[PDB]
Formats: structure tokens, C-alpha cells, sequence
């Protein structure tokens, strides 16, 4: 296996430059083709990042890509290794996301913060070097699935009625931070991700059953708490013995509805590539696991 | 060709709650020319009653009845009369075949068995499938309404021409 | 055992085809009916009591009376407004006069252009752009906020010297829609458009294309022009630059039939454009015959 | 591995060369015309037949 | 390196995988006795729809033996599944006939070892040639006929995140997916579970993809071939 990857730069390399990406090393950097030698224009996503389209597209592109970690470096030579499934290795956290004791990581692409002045990294003429977002499991999760919220909600409204909704919901709020999407325009990727989304669901509210449907019914009337009180509500607008139960179809229809929703879960949960260790107190660094 | 089945089932959905009946279009180089037709973004419709209302106002009266007062802040009641306005429009869904095809040889080949009164040609250099409503208050249907069809594309222009139900409807109810 | 509705009407299928004109005879399509369709059990009525349909051509000819009307009070005003000055055209548009000329030909060109414009006549002149943003949201918003703006008192020196910076004031650029009669040879053109500005030396309009270049017609001796402002004033000009000023009076029309015929359209959401709100479009979506389709 | 660094030391071009020789041409100089389709795969004629 | 297992399996099954380079399944059975049995990527043919009429009857006239004939039996009795009764064990090179065989299995690594797949099995969704290929085992469900068949492919791609692989599958298949809908709605009292299912064995170079023939009773068919290949396991994983 190409266990290693040089990369070389064409451009010289002044002092300062050289010392800057000598800081970078042991972080993070994708690479598109796994091949023996690159050059220095695929080593991050600025030969890719188009404002003016998709940050679903961009989205796509990332997640289809290969991780690498950075070694350290020398004379127009850069050396990039790629991690091996199950090892143990050493990463540095690009973003200002908190990292944490004993959760899962996952790689997005860069989102827009607080100040908008994101450092420059690496800018040799018109070629600039950015690096993607390695993120905790709650904060990607909810990202992707309000972006498929933003997606399912906007279609068909006008822009008066959507300007509120996306202002609600582009900015999240996540251990103390705060980040916002940058471009979700409407793509025809998130089109057949909502195509297949719709299909989902609608297999779900057929083939579950009887008592599933009338379950949180049976309990408001029964009992009374505040997560009852909640969800009657949100159903409040919407809104005996079962005269047949039947074990063995009941198990194969929940069996049904467990591919049902395990289908609708796979649209939101991105791939895990990294497992924790405990982390370094000033939240640069951390030991990991890496998956594939 | 799934728009119309797939309209057909939406409307019969709707129909026990708004009373639309659908109505089924195909339109040809008569229409508009290819480079809008390939373009085409958006299809809207509207029914009339026979004394001149819309769908989407009260059928009694509204306050957009009174003359306009060229006044110099608010025109035409611009935020609560556009409002009107755009609700009283409807959207349908529409599917558009670039590629030139003949009507009865294309329907051959997908699952319909057609039988024309008479096996009549016709040749259109690019086809667009669409399938509007026209609405009846109760089961009578009056032939005198009228009916809208909008079409819309990316930068805004848009064209439309109306319809007398008793031309479309002239034979087909007639047998009923 | 039994099948989807979706089996069953394809193999039913189709029998009947029709062909069907608009009202105005400009365009035919045609009608497709499904034997299988629910709109056959339904077993509803049908009728076309001659009153109704009466009814409905009147209310027709209403719907199409809507911008010719329009068109006609125009009239009234320019006459009108003529009559009341009583033969006196100041000059308000930037361009030299010569006294050693046979006037009289240009006032009977003059009114060969106000007989030749009216004949021609349609929803395409420059009115129709005219009142087509006045019609929208935006505009009522921007009508109240700029009566605001300009009824406002001379600001103190305190507010001067301290906080904001003097707050923005209207641009001198406006845009102007244009209806151009040529007399020379029985011609007209009636959806341009035209930037306008004041000029500094004297306060008489210079009227300029897009593009920028200075335009060149106010010299002819053969071409009368017409000018509608975007808050729906109103300008005739006849060679010299000399002109006549009225405001359109809209209010022979309903609100209900001037808001059905025409609006600017606002957008909804559809695959490609963007969620935030005015961002730049990114290409068309546009599927195309030219190419193989994409899968 | 053997990192190997140049440094030049002359202010003009310090070394020439020329086209000397030749051997048998590597083309063959043909007539057949470049397949226009396979270069632009996507696009078709509007009429299906 | 390489993580070598061992399987017993009967004489009946084992005459045409007996070729060094071949593919292991591992099948489940209610019959008390026979708790386990194991089948080849080639015995599946005899059933999968894909396989064309020629082929079929090659294989139909290789696995006469009694016990592969209760086998399929077997495979044929499950109602509509047989994900559920199938388990994947990898590629195999070392055989001992008999009475009773005697073949290893490597479940982890690339110590020939070509791995062997008939070529009507074999698709791929992309003509361009990719350097680094993955290659996956998939099932996929035929439901607009009568009663459900199930078809068998093997394919190489050159995707590796799962999700983007099941949009191109979905993109594909189309045709099955709505199938799919139509048993559900045709006959409401069967609840099918999925359209497919995904699994992951595959690690290997581009430029050592091979076209052979085999024979065996001086029957002969046409196969193609990995050959530099390494083998990792995976969880049998459903998509609609």
C-alpha cells in the first residue's frame, strides 16, 4: 500500500512560509488522487471551494476524498502520511471547536465564524491553503441535519416567508460557539437526498403498526409528564383493546421499520473518521483513533 | 407522461376538500418556441367565475373592488393586495420532452394503449406535458368560466392567454 | 391479488384527443382525457345558460380594457393640460433653439406624432413598465421611507459632529421608461428604455441610454418623444425640447382588474437558486435536447 | 536518498544546445482525421433518426 | 500478515470450487442436523437471475450431487430473504478432496491469490478505469414478477464513502426500487424488507484485472479476475 505521499512545492519557499507550515505539522490535510506524488495545487480544498455553487456539492466532494496526516517538512519537500485503519495517531485541531473527552469526530467542510477573518494559510500567488473541519459528533450531525431542513422547508416559498426560517436556522449554537452555513444553496444532490428522504418516510408511516400509531395516544391518556406535554404540544393541532396482536407479524413489521429508519439515519450521519482520547488542556491537540 | 397519472391521483386527493377537477394539456411548437421551452421554469393557472372573480378572494366582494388612488405612498394596498394576488395563483406540476416525437408512437411506447376516434399524426419538434384544474362550487360545472395559463421563466417574463370551458369541454362532457 | 391504480391505468389508457383556441385566437393546444380517470366517476353536471356566458364576455372585455383605458386617460391629460396652458410649452429638456425656423411644420409634426402613437397604441408602451414596479412589495416600502427621508429637518450641528456620517440622499440617476414616434416614415418604438439626469448648468433633463451615450433624438425635427417617471409623472416632448407635464391619473381603473392583468412577479424557490435571499444564480438549470440528458 | 542542490554561476546563458540528429519519425505523418465525436462525446443531433 | 481459517464442507459441493481461487459463503439452515452449510459465489448462480440460460444449465448439470441439492433446497425454501441466512467468509486457496474436503479460508490479507468471479455476475458503473478500485458483493431484489428471485452482481467502483455508492446504486436501479413499491402495495399482507444490500470485500490495483476461462469435467465457462487482490470483511448493510 502507498503508505507515504510526497508532495512538492514549485513555488520558493521564504523563511517565513516554511516556519508557518512547520507549526502545521500532525494536522490534517485531504488528498484526491492517493497516488505516490502530487503536486502542490490539490493539498487542500481551495482548487474546489466555489461560493457561488453548493456547499452540498462542496459537501460531497469532501466527503468522497481521502484523509492524511502532515509530517514535518524541508526544502521545497512536504510529506503527507496516510493514516492506517485502527492505529493510534496525533492530531491538531483547525477549528475553534471545542474537542472533548471520549466522542467521535468527523471531517465537514470550513463554516463562517464570529469575526469572518479567517487567517490565511500558506498563500503562494494566487494558490491559498485551507484546511477542512475535523468536528465533534453532536455539532456535525446537527449542521447536516438542518441543512436538510433547509432544503425540505424552502422549497416552493417565497423569499419574504423563507428570509425568517433561514435566519432561524442557519445559525448554530454548540458548546459555547456560535457558527453559521455558508452558501446552502438547493443542489440536485440535495434533491435526490430528499427524493430519497420523502420515499423513507412514507414507507415508515405505511408499515408501521397499529399499536405504534396509537401508542402516545394510549399514554397521554394514561399518565402525564412534561415530555407528554411537549410532544401533545406539537401533535395538539393534529389531534381500547387492540382487536389484533400478532407477535410474529408485529416482530417482522418493526423488523421493516428498523431498515426504514436505519435508511433515513444514513442521510444524516456523516462517516465517522476519528476516536478520542483524552485531549491536551489547551484544546490544540488530542491522540485518536483513526477509522475508515 | 408520469405528471399527468401522478396529478390525476394528486387531484383526487385534493378534490374532496377543494372540488378541482383536473384537466390535462400537452402544447407543441404553436405554444412557444424551443429555446423558452427548454427553459421553462414554472406553469400557474387560475379559474374565473362567469360574472369575474378568482379563486383565492372572497366571492362576495373585497376591498380591491374600490378605484385605485394613485396616491404617492401606498400605490395598490401593496403588501396585503399582492398577497392576494399571488395567492389567487396555483402551481402544477409540469414535464417537458426536448427532443422531437410524435404524439401516438410516444404513448405506444410507454404503457398506453391508445385508440384515437381517428389515427391522426401529428408531429411536434418538442413537447411539454402539464395538467391544470378548473374548479366546479358544487357537481354543476358551468361552461361560461374561464381559465388562466401562466407560464414563467428565470428572469421574470412571463406570457399567458385564457380559455372559455365550453371550448374544452365542448364534446367530452357533452357525452355525459 | 390485486394491482396499483398506476397498472391499470396505463393499461386502460387514452381515447379522445382535442384541439382548443384561446380566446383571442393567438395560440392552440391540445387536450388529452383518460378513460380511467376519477373526473369520469364523478358523474357531475354540466351547463352554459346564455347570461352566463354574456356575463363572462363583458367581464372579458373589462380584463383587455385595463391598460387601453389607461392609454385614453393619457389622452385627456396631454388635452386637457394643453388646454389649461392654453398654448404654452416651457422648455425642460437640455438642447439649443433656433429662432429662424418654420414652426409651424414642427407643430403640425407634432400633432401627425400624437395621431400616429395613438394609433399604435398597445400593453407593450412604456406606461405598462412604468407602473409594472410601482406595483410591487417593495415599492410601497420604499415610497414610505423616501417620503420620510426627504420631509426632515436641516440636522443640528450636534448630530453633525457626533455618531453617523450625513445619511445617504437620492442618486441624481434616474430611470425613465420610453415611447419614441418617428413621422418621417410612419414608425413607432414603445418598450425602450433610458437613463435620465439634471443637468448642473440649468436644471433641464439629459437623457442618455444605458450604455451612456448621450442620446441623440431631441434634435430631430421628425420624432416626438414620450417620458413616464418611475413614480408615474408624466412628459411629452416635441423637437426643441419642449414639453408638457401632467401626472397619470390611474384612478379610472379598479384595483382587483389592475393587479390581475400585470405584477412583477416574485420567485419561489426551485432547484439551483439560492436559499438566501438576492445572492447571484448560478447557472440555469436549462434541460436540454441539445445533449444527452444527465441521469 | 541524496538531496541535490544547483547554484548557477554565470550572469548570461551558460550552456547552449542544438537539434543534432535524426531518427526515424514517431508519427506517421497520416491524413486520418481526428475523430471529432469521441472529443465532444455529449453532444447529438436534435431529430432522433 | 495473512489471517488463515479453516472450513470443513462435504464432497457434493465442493467439484467446481475446487479451482484454488474461489469465494466462500457460509449458509444457515432450520434442518437440526445441517445447522451450517457452506456455498460458493458459483452455486448462487444457479439461482441468481442474472445468470444467463447457457450458464445456468452449466450449473445445473455441475451440482447434481445429493447433498448440494438439499442445499438449494435450503436456499430456496427462505420466504423472500436471504440475507438474513447468508454470511460471508472470504476468498479461499488451499483444497484436500475426498469424502470428506478439507480448504482455508484467509478472512485478512494479501498473501496466486487471485479471486475468481463468473462474468455474468460481474458489472461495473463506470467504463473509465480508476487506479484504485474497491470491490463490493451486492444482492438486489426482483418484485414486478410473481414471486421474488433474487439477483446477484459482484462490481468494482472506484467510490469508497458508503453514501455516495448508494446514491449511484439507487441512480441505477431505478427500476428495482419502484418494484420494490409496487410488491408492497400489490400485496399488502407480505412485508418485504429492502431493495439490496451492500457488502464490502475489496482492496486491489486496477491494472491487475483479469478475462479468463475455466473448465472442470471438461465443462467450460467464462469468468473474470482479480488478481493482486486483498480481502477485509464487512457488515451486510441494507439501502432503499
Amino acid at each position: 500500500m502507498e503508505a507515504n505521499i510526497f508532495c512538492t512545492f514549485d513555488h520558493k519557499l521564504s523563511i517565513a512560509d516554511v516556519g508557518k507550515l512547520t507549526k502545521l505539522v500532525a494536522a490534517v490535510v485531504p488528498i484526491p488522487q492517493r497516488l505516490h506524488l502530487i503536486k502542490h495545487y490539490q493539498l487542500g480544498l481551495h482548487q474546489f471551494v466555489d461560493h457561488t455553487r453548493g456547499y452540498v456539492r462542496l459537501r460531497g466532494l469532501l466527503r468522497n476524498m481521502t484523509l492524511t496526516l502532515m509530517r514535518r517538512v524541508e526544502g521545497n519537500q512536504i510529506l503527507l502520511h496516510v493514516p492506517t485503519h485502527g492505529l493510534l495517531y496525533t492530531v491538531l485541531n483547525t477549528g475553534p471547536v471545542t474537542w472533548e473527552k471520549g466522542d467521535a469526530l468527523c471531517v465537514l467542510p470550513p463554516l463562517f465564524h464570529g469575526p469572518l477573518a479567517r487567517e490565511n494559510l500558506l498563500t503562494l500567488g494566487q494558490w491559498e491553503l485551507v484546511l477542512p473541519w475535523i468536528v465533534p459528533m453532536p455539532l456535525a450531525l446537527e449542521i447536516n441535519q438542518r441543512l436538510l431542513i433547509m432544503g425540505l422547508f424552502s422549497l416552493d416559498r417565497s423569499y419574504e416567508e423563507v428570509k425568517a426560517a433561514v435566519q432561524q436556522l442557519q445559525t448554530i449554537t454548540f458548546r459555547d460557539a456560535t457558527f453559521t452555513i455558508p452558501d446552502p444553496v438547493i443542489d440536485q444532490h440535495l434533491l435526490i437526498d430528499m427524493k430519497t428522504a420523502c420515499l423513507s418516510m412514507s414507507m415508515v408511516a405505511n408499515l408501521a403498526s397499529e399499536l405504534t400509531m396509537t401508542y402516545v395516544r394510549k399514554l397521554a391518556l394514561e399518565d402525564s409528564s412534561m415530555l407528554l406535554v411537549k410532544c401533545q404540544e406539537l401533535l395538539m393541532r393534529l389531534d381500547a383493546r387492540p382487536q389484533h396482536v400478532s407477535p410474529d407479524d408485529e416482530i417482522a413489521r418493526l423488523s421493516a421499520l428498523f431498515v426504514m429508519l436505519r435508511q433515513l439515519d444514513d442521510l444524516i450521519r456523516e462517516q465517522v473518521v476519528f476516536t478520542v482520547c483524552d485531549v491536551s488542556p489547551d484544546n490544540k491537540s488530542a491522540t485518536c483513533i483513526f477509522k475508515g | 407522461m408520469e405528471t399527468h397519472l401522478y396529478s390525476d391521483l394528486a387531484f383526487e386527493a385534493r378534490f374532496a376538500d377543494d372540488e378541482q377537477l383536473p384537466l390535462h394539456l400537452v402544447l407543441d411548437q404553436e405554444v412557444l418556441s424551443n429555446e423558452e421551452a427548454e427553459t421553462l421554469r414554472y406553469v400557474y393557472y387560475r379559474n374565473v367565475d362567469s360574472a369575474g372573480r378568482s379563486t383565492g378572494r372572497a366571492p362576495g366582494g373585497d376591498e380591491d373592488d374600490a378605484p385605485a388612488s394613485d396616491d404617492a405612498e401606498d400605490a395598490v394596498g401593496g403588501d396585503r393586495a399582492f398577497d392576494r394576488e399571488r395567492r389567487t395563483w396555483q402551481r402544477a406540476c409540469f414535464r417537458v420532452l426536448p427532443r422531437p416525437l410524435e404524439l401516438l408512437d410516444y404513448l405506444r411506447q410507454s404503457g398506453l394503449t391508445v385508440t384515437l376516434e381517428k389515427e391522426q399524426r401529428v408531429r411536434m419538434f418538442y413537447a411539454v406535458f402539464t395538467t391544470l384544474g378548473l374548479r366546479c362550487p358544487d357537481n354543476r360545472l358551468s361552461g361560461a368560466q374561464t381559465l388562466h395559463l401562466r407560464l414563467v421563466w428565470p428572469d421574470g417574463s412571463y406570457r399567458d392567454w385564457e380559455f372559455l370551458a365550453r371550448d374544452l369541454l365542448r364534446e367530452e362532457m357533452e357525452a355525459n | 391479488d390485486e394491482v396499483a391504480r398506476t397498472d391499470e391505468w396505463k393499461g386502460a389508457g387514452v381515447s379522445r384527443l382535442r384541439e382548443v383556441w384561446d380566446v383571442q385566437h393567438r395560440v392552440r393546444l391540445r387536450v388529452l382525457w383518460y378513460v380511467n380517470s376519477f373526473w369520469r366517476s364523478r358523474e357531475l353536471s354540466y351547463d352554459d345558460h346564455e347570461v352566463e356566458l354574456y356575463r363572462a364576455l363583458d367581464a372579458y372585455r373589462a380584463r383587455i380594457a385595463v391598460e387601453y383605458v389607461l392609454i385614453r386617460a393619457v389622452r385627456d391629460e396631454i388635452y386637457a393640460v394643453l388646454r389649461r396652458d392654453g398654448g404654452a410649452l416651457p422648455q425642460r429638456f437640455a438642447c439649443h433653439v433656433s429662432r429662424n425656423m418654420s414652426w409651424r411644420v414642427v407643430w403640425e409634426l407634432c400633432r401627425h406624432a400624437l395621431a400616429l402613437w395613438m394609433d399604435w397604441a398597445d400593453v407593450r408602451s412604456c406606461i405598462i413598465k412604468a407602473l409594472t414596479p410601482r406595483l410591487s412589495r417593495g415599492a410601497a416600502a420604499a415610497a414610505q421611507r423616501a417620503r420620510r427621508q426627504r420631509e426632515r429637518s436641516a440636522p443640528k450641528p450636534q448630530e453633525l459632529l457626533f455618531g453617523p456620517r450625513n445619511e445617504s440622499g437620492p442618486p441624481a440617476e434616474q430611470t425613465w421608461y420610453a415611447d419614441v414616434v418617428r413621422c418621417v416614415r410612419a414608425q413607432v418604438d414603445l418598450g425602450v428604455e433610458v437613463r435620465a439626469a439634471r443637468c448642473p448648468r440649468t436644471g433641464l433633463w439629459i437623457v442618455r441610454d444605458r450604455r451612456g451615450r448621450l442620446r441623440r433624438w431631441l434634435s430631430q425635427p421628425e420624432v416626438c418623444v414620450l417620458y413616464v417617471t418611475p413614480d408615474l409623472d408624466f412628459y411629452w416632448v416635441l423637437p426643441g425640447g419642449f414639453a408638457v407635464s401632467s401626472r397619470v391619473t390611474l384612478h379610472g381603473l379598479a384595483q382587483r382588474a389592475l393587479r390581475d392583468r400585470f405584477q412583477n412577479f416574485e420567485a419561489v424557490l426551485a432547484r439551483g437558486m439560492h436559499v438566501e435571499a438576492g445572492r447571484q444564480e448560478p447557472e440555469t438549470p436549462r434541460v436540454s435536447g441539445r445533449r444527452l440528458p444527465f441521469d | 536518498t541524496q538531496n541535490i542542490n544547483t547554484v548557477d554561476m554565470g550572469l548570461g546563458y551558460t550552456s547552449n544546445t542544438c537539434v543534432a540528429y535524426v531518427n526515424r519519425v514517431r508519427t506517421d505523418m497520416g491524413v486520418r482525421v481526428q475523430d471529432l465525436f469521441r472529443v465532444f462525446p455529449m453532444n447529438v443531433y436534435r431529430h432522433d433518426e | 500478515q495473512a489471517l488463515t481459517a479453516r472450513f470443513f464442507v462435504p464432497e457434493g459441493l465442493v467439484e467446481f470450487e475446487a479451482q484454488p481461487g474461489a469465494l466462500l459463503i457460509r449458509m444457515e439452515t432450520g434442518c437440526d442436523s445441517p445447522r451450517h452449510l457452506y456455498i460458493s459465489l458459483y452455486l448462487l448462480g444457479i439461482r441468481a437471475s442474472n445468470v444467463s440460460a447457457s450458464t445456468r444449465c452449466l450449473l445445473e448439470s455441475v451440482y447434481t450431487a445429493s447433498a448440494a441439492r438439499a442445499a438449494l433446497q435450503w436456499l430456496d425454501l427462505g420466504p423472500h430473504l436471504l440475507h438474513r441466512r447468508l454470511e460471508t467468509l472470504g476468498c479461499v486457496k488451499t483444497v484436500s478432496l475426498g469424502i470428506t474436503s478439507l480448504l482455508t479460508c484467509v478472512m485478512r490479507g494479501y498473501l496466486v491469490f487471485a479471486l475468481m468471479i463468473p462474468k455474468d455476475m460481474y458489472l461495473t458503473w463506470e467504463e473509465t478505469r480508476g487506479r484504485l478500485q474497491y470491490v463490493y458483493l451486492i444482492i438486489v431484489y426482483d418484485y414486478d414478477g410473481p414471486e421474488t428471485r433474487p439477483g446477484i452482481y459482484v462490481l468494482t467502483s472506484s467510490i469508497a464513502h458508503w453514501q455516495t455508492l448508494v446514491d449511484v446504486a439507487r441512480g441505477k436501479f431505478a427500476r428495482e426500487r419502484c418494484s420494490f413499491v409496487n410488491r408492497r402495495i400489490t400485496r399488502p399482507r407480505q412485508i418485504p424488507l429492502c431493495t439490496g444490500v451492500i457488502q464490502k470485500l475489496g482492496w486491489c490495483l486496477a491494472d491487475d484485472i483479469h478475462t479468463s476461462f475455466l473448465v472442470h469435467k471438461e465443462l467450460k465457462l467464462s469468468v473474470v479476475r482479480l488478481d493482486n487482490f486483498s480481502v477485509e470483511l464487512g457488515d451486510f448493510r441494507e439501502f432503499v
